[PDB]
RNA sequence: UAAUUGCGAUAACGAACGAGACCUUAACCUACUAAAUAGUGGUGCUAGCAUUUGCUGGUUAUCCACUUCUUAGAGGGACUAUCGGUUUCAAGCCGAUGGAAGUUUGAGGCAAUAACAGGUCUGUGAUGCCCUUAGACGUUCUGGGCCGCACGCGCGCUACACUGACGGAGCCAGCGAGUCUAACCUUGGCCGAGAGGUCUUGGUAAUCUUGUGAAACUCCGUCGUGCUGGGGAUAGAGCAUUGUAAUUAUUGCUCUUCAACGAGGAAUUCCUAGUAAGCGCAAGUCAUCAGCUUGCGUUGAUUACGUCCCUGCCCUUUGUACACACC
């Protein structure tokens, strides 16, 4: 009947596009995983402990979809969360560039999003491929 | 400072161990404010003085 | 140029807007089914209007709502409205009006503001407190 | 406590004083009848007074 | 030149002001009462609204 | 996840590093009663050590745990940041080490001494049983000693 | 601001506010009129600024 | 650190043989049994559903609800 | 228990010094005929019903 | 019921029970009656509702608080006690969550144990500070049925939230749990307990 | 009645300042005038998934049209309307219907006469008088201090956790501000675990930062009642930023150290609806520094809708030897 991300439930679908890109080992992911704290508002790394990037990478490569572009400093505010400052107020705190910038890199490579004009990155009409595919095989749990 | 560390009367374990002057918890002491609409110039401008300027 | 009409409906910020064209039977909110708004707990919120008047009603027509401002709850009460706001327009200009009565009817009888918006709104604070109403503390000494 | 204050109530007065062949039951055209017959100056004024001369011609029909 | 819209409109209003007060001090004895200021092309023009102008 | 099913062989509490340590406690975190080892600097050892954070301390074949050890006291040649350690640009030998549970009380002496015995303010502070980071000491820090 | 000069008092605070009207309107002219539309039509108290073409 | 932090062969035979006559059954009626503390509880919820015993009726974390098998 | 039903007919006042309790006069569903006067403590209307836990004792004012 | 499938597809057991009795989370709102003579025209039951979320007015006059749902009325005095203030999406779930645990145990709508629940722990008759000067003693007063009910809600939420604090069980399974002692009272819950003590107190000054 | 706001009684009759009116702000317009710096539909141009026409995006001008949403001009709207209760059937008040709105519509601004030995000579090149005026109480330069710590008091902040922390994931505001003779707000690309660095760029602003993707909150897991993974004081070691300068540690990051605190005595503050409380954000200050303030929006209750018991103040009545008026 056709079928795009945007008729797949938001978090589902990037577990399944997160179970992909581990089942497919075509990742590029750092070497510092396991070790980095995803943001300097956080008191512990993630609990995946091998993943979390594939669900970043997932959760990145959905996020750029959905609009024109997205930038390195606007994923670390989107991830960024609060920061308890111990015995003083919380404020909110960007995430790490490196990780994202670094996604978007290892996401380029593989090819899932294009570093746009205008500064920025869009997703590529290969990743628009990929992506809607993955999209429809979720609503095969359901048929 | 070699005589700061060396002084003894110093650090936390020696003034701990001494009485706190009852001065600490005193009050306003006031000094003064129900005596506010009593002059004590003692000097009273006259009815004259007034009637040439007012 | 088909018949079409466009309502909106507004939740103490958040303007969502609707765009009620003939179609056949969708329903998307900004780009998505409304099957997956997901406060979700509020899911059978902005379903109301589609069960208040029938599952039927939008085989011939086309609803698409764009919100902006707001927040987590405030969009939800604006969607649901603007949503049987326009099923109500639809009926104003291309069927006939006993019928679009007939549905002011069925939504104002149960009727959590769906076409009537809400006017309630954050009142200013005053210097003095951290809050509207609210004062600091006071101690005499 | 919607009190009118007397400038509603002197010139509600003054009004049925003189217009009664005027200044029907309706508050819509005597609110439309004070801008035609008394330079009020400001439309939430005049629409007091409107309103009010409206409750004493409701109630002058009624003894 | 090259300002803010909203610092331009705040600096001309010192403008006046200063302007203003220059102006009590120093026309006190001709019943000074006030300028104004008109921002032509080719001019900027101030007004002495003074009492007595033949002094001023 | 799964249902386990052990044996005898799981044990209650098991003595490393000179510390005690709770067996049926997860692992990441029953490491951390050791003085020195904290859940961030836990949770990368045991990482490397390719050891299940999903088990606890009362699990481990015992050469899980002996080699939990030795990449503790030696983290930099076991590939860890060396900004991750408690003690890195040392005020002697330059070196980075991570003083670990006796150790850590033994390296604390041995900065506050070196502060004193230098007649620093920061170490006459210490002397004193003040604050030191410079903290107001009017109204705050009254029942401490 | 605190309506005080000193501290003294409860802390009454006062907010003063100026508005900025701003209206553009966009004309295709020859060389007279605009010259004439400018010269004249001035205002004390209006800011009237004259740009030119779509660059 | 208080009896069943750990999975004790008999007390894998007592949660099979006891569910039974539960008409309700999650994580806090697990522990309520002077046995498996609540993570291990939260891990029996999905074998003790592998198959048979207990029913999902409810959703998911914070609340969990099972029933006897019909 | 004797448990006795009986239904506000009017709303009198505010008793109490601080004057929270008002001053009410019931009629019983069973039996009616005859009212009596009770005191309430929450919020109340007419047509309301108490649920009189004794049916033969009423007061009067309260300090 | 006569489905209906349009372009974007409404679930089949959505579609279902929506047109059909319009019941609650997945709850029968008609069979739920108060069992006592009044608090009646004070519970809300019918009309009903789908969540317990209303954007309504029922503070800025008297007596327009009773027509609030009964159920949205009980999730309300849930979100509190500072931390808990607003979060009502909380309370919520908290209270979907409870219904399927009263569900769970002894059958019948867990919106008509509510209903039970409240009737049970509602002071019929309570005492007042009458001051009579300096030694004030307690005048026995009859509590008008606003209060009975208002009082029934605060008493269960606050003995379920007091129990269920530093303890394993969840708010929703102690919750449940107090509204399921409170059907018929069990005379081992909280509002039981100090509905009775202050009829109790109210007796002995009479 | 919120009100010397009114009705009514009336040797008074009719009036003005103050209250009200008014003004600003938040609400209602498919009615008027419009808008590439605001947005919608259609068409090109365009990518993806479906194919049976479809669904979801890209394209500061490739054109056509419109003004619902946005914007602010001129108008309109409410007058407590209709009806019914209640009352000297007076002012009014309560209920229902309608309505954007019916608590002075909500929130403010302005605010008479008079009083105080209230505060401010440390805002002022406002000022009387007095002191001082070259070894200065002028002024500038260097350093220190206002932060100093046995303790008493006040406003706060963060918590004692399982309506919770933590980790992933969803992802939504509003009030602002932002660089000329200059270095302000800053997107984007790389380098870096982080803090940050480096190369460029848009913006004197509805145009760029910015949709300020804010925080609670929603979602799936990890933890299990144990001072525990709650709590983050204290403290050691390291790396950065602001600045001429950071030691008594401006700030930021990292690892380690992991205190008190198990809901708090007598007492006492604040508050009635988009209010309380929870929650962050912008602005002020600002080289750097918010646990402060001024505003803003987000999530959003419980309980009153009463009375004079406590307290505070107004009103008459009354006493007075007080009128510099009980200091
Ligand atoms: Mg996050
Ligand atoms: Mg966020
Ligand atoms: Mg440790
Ligand atoms: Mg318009
Ligand atoms: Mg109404
Ligand atoms: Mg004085
Ligand atoms: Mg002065
Ligand atoms: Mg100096
Ligand atoms: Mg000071
Ligand atoms: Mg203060
Ligand atoms: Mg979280
Ligand atoms: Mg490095
Ligand atoms: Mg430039
Ligand atoms: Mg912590
Ligand atoms: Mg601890
Ligand atoms: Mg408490
Ligand atoms: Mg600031
Ligand atoms: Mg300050
Ligand atoms: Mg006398």
């Amino acid at each position: 009947p056709g079928v795009s991300v945007r008729d797949v439930a938001a978090q589902d679908f990037i577990n399944a596009y997160a179970s992909f890109l581990q089942r497919q080992g075509k990742l590029e992911v750092p070497g510092y995983v396991d070790i980095v704290k995803t943001s300097s508002g956080n008191e512990m790394p993630p609990q995946d402990a091998e993943g979390w990037f594939y669900k970043r990478a997932a959760s990145v490569a959905r996020h750029i979809y959905m609009r024109k572009q997205v930038g390195v400093g606007k994923l670390n505010k989107l991830y960024g969360g609060a920061k308890s400052r111990g015995v003083r107020p919380y404020k909110h705190i960007d995430a790490s560039g490196s990780i994202n910038r670094k996604v978007l890199q290892a996401l380029e490579k593989i090819g899932i999003v294009e570093i746009s004009p205008k500064g920025g990155r869009r997703i590529s009409e290969n990743g628009q491929r990929d992506l809607d595919r993955i999209a429809a095989q979720t609503l095969e749990e359901d048929e | 400072n070699e005589g700061a560390i060396r002084d003894k009367t110093a650090g936390r374990r020696n003034n701990r161990s001494k009485d706190v002057t009852d001065s600490a918890t005193t009050k306003k002491s006031n000094t003064r404010r129900a005596t506010d609409r009593h002059s004590r110039t003692g000097k009273t401008d006259t009815k004259k003085k007034v009637n040439q300027g007012w | 140029a088909v018949p079409s009409v466009q309502t909106f409906g507004k939740k103490k910020s958040a303007t969502a807007v609707a765009h009620v064209k003939a179609g056949k039977g969708l329903i998307k909110v900004n780009g998505s089914p409304i099957t997956l708004v997901e406060p979700e707990i509020l899911r059978f919120k902005v379903y109301e209007p589609l069960l208040l008047v029938g599952l039927d009603k939008f085989s011939n027509i086309d609803i698409r709502v764009r919100v902006t401002g707001g927040g987590h709850v405030s969009q939800v009460y604006a969607i649901r409205q603007a949503i049987a706001k326009g099923l109500v327009a639809y009926h104003q200009k291309y069927v006939d009006e006993q019928s679009k009565n007939e549905l002011k009817k069925a939504f104002t009888s149960y009727d959590r503001t769906l076409l009537i918006a809400d006017s309630r709104r954050p009142e200013p604070k005053k210097f003095g407190g951290k809050g509207a109403r609210s004062r600091f503390q006071k101690s005499y000494r | 406590g919607r009190v009118r204050t007397k400038t509603v109530k002197r010139a509600s007065k003054a009004l049925i004083e003189r217009y009664y062949p005027k200044l029907t039951l309706d508050f819509q055209t005597n609110k439309r009848l004070c801008d035609e017959i008394a330079t009020i100056q400001s439309k939430r004024l005049r629409n007091k007074i409107a309103g009010y001369t409206t409750h004493l011609m409701k109630r002058i029909q009624k003894g | 030149a090259l300002i803010s819209k909203k610092r331009k409109l705040v600096a001309d209003g010192v403008f006046y002001a200063e302007l203003n007060e220059f102006f009590t001090r120093e026309l006190a004895e001709e019943g000074y009462s006030g300028v104004e200021v008109r921002v032509t092309p080719t001019k900027t023009e101030v007004i002495i609204r003074a009492t007595r102008t033949q002094d001023v | 996840s799964l249902v386990v099913q052990e044996q005898g062989s799981f044990q209650h509490i098991l003595r490393l590093l000179n510390t005690n340590v709770d067996g049926n406690i997860k692992i990441v975190y029953a490491l951390t009663t050791i003085k020195g080892v904290g859940r961030r600097y836990s949770n990368l050892v045991c990482k490397k050590a390719d050891v299940d954070l999903h088990k606890r301390a009362g699990e481990l074949t015992q050469e899980e745990l002996e080699r939990i050890v030795q990449i503790m006291q030696n983290p930099t040649h076991y590939k860890i940041p060396a900004w991750f350690l408690n003690r890195q640009n040392d005020i002697t030998d330059g070196k980075d080490y991570h003083t670990l549970a006796n150790n850590v009380e033994s390296k604390l002496r041995d900065d506050l001494e070196r502060l004193k015995k230098i007649r620093a303010h920061r170490g006459i502070r210490h002397f004193w049983g003040l604050r030191v980071r410079g903290q107001h000491t009017k109204t705050t820090g009254r029942r401490r000693a | 601001t605190r309506k005080t000069p000193n501290g003294e008092g409860s802390k009454t605070w006062e907010t003063y506010e100026m508005r900025i009207h701003k209206r553009y309107i966009d004309l295709e002219a020859p060389v007279q009129i605009v010259k004439r539309i400018t010269q004249i039509t001035i205002e004390p108290g209006v800011d009237v600024e004259v740009v030119v073409a779509s660059n | 650190a208080q009896h069943a932090v750990i999975l004790d062969q008999e007390k894998y035979d007592r949660i099979l043989k006891e569910v039974p006559t539960y008409r309700y059954v999650s994580v806090s009626v697990l522990v309520d049994r002077l046995k498996i503390g609540g993570s291990l509880a939260r891990i029996a919820l999905r074998h003790l559903e592998k198959e048979g015993i207990i029913k999902p009726i409810s959703k998911h974390s914070k609340q969990a609800i099972y029933t006897r098998a019909t | 228990t004797p448990v006795t039903l009986a239904k506000v007919i009017k709303v009198l006042g505010r008793t109490g010094s601080r004057g929270g309790v008002t001053q009410v006069r019931v009629e019983f569903l069973e039996d009616t005929s005859r009212t009596i006067v009770r005191n309430v403590k929450g919020p109340v209307r007419e047509n309301d019903i108490l649920v009189l836990m004794e049916s033969e004792r009423e007061a009067r004012r309260l300090r | 019921f006569t489905p209906v499938v349009l372009a974007t597809p409404i679930p089949e057991e959505v579609q279902q029970a929506q047109t059909e009795i319009k019941l609650f989370n997945k709850w029968s709102f008609e069979e739920v009656e108060v069992k006592d003579a009044s608090l009646v025209d004070y519970v809300q039951v019918r009309q009903p509702i789908f969540v317990a979320h209303t954007a309504g007015r029922y503070a800025n006059k008297r007596f327009r608080k009773a027509q609030c749902p009964i159920i949205e009325r009980l999730t309300n005095s849930l979100m509190m006690n500072g931390r808990n203030n607003g979060k009502k999406l909380k309370a919520v779930r908290i209270i979907k969550h409870t219904l399927d645990i009263i569900n769970v145990l002894t059958d019948q709508n867990p919106i008509q144990v509510v209903v039970d629940a409240i009737t049970n722990t509602g002071p019929r008759e309570d005492t007042t500070r009458v001051g009579g000067g300096g030694a004030a003693r307690r005048q026995a007063v009859d509590v008008s049925p606003l209060r009975r009910v208002n009082q029934a809600i605060a008493l269960l939420t606050i003995g379920a939230r007091e129990a269920a604090f530093r303890n394993i069980k969840t708010i929703a399974e102690t919750l449940a749990e107090e509204l399921i002692n409170a059907a018929k009272g069990s005379s081992t819950s909280y509002a039981i307990k100090k509905k009775d003590e202050l009829e109790r107190v109210a007796k002995s000054n009479r």
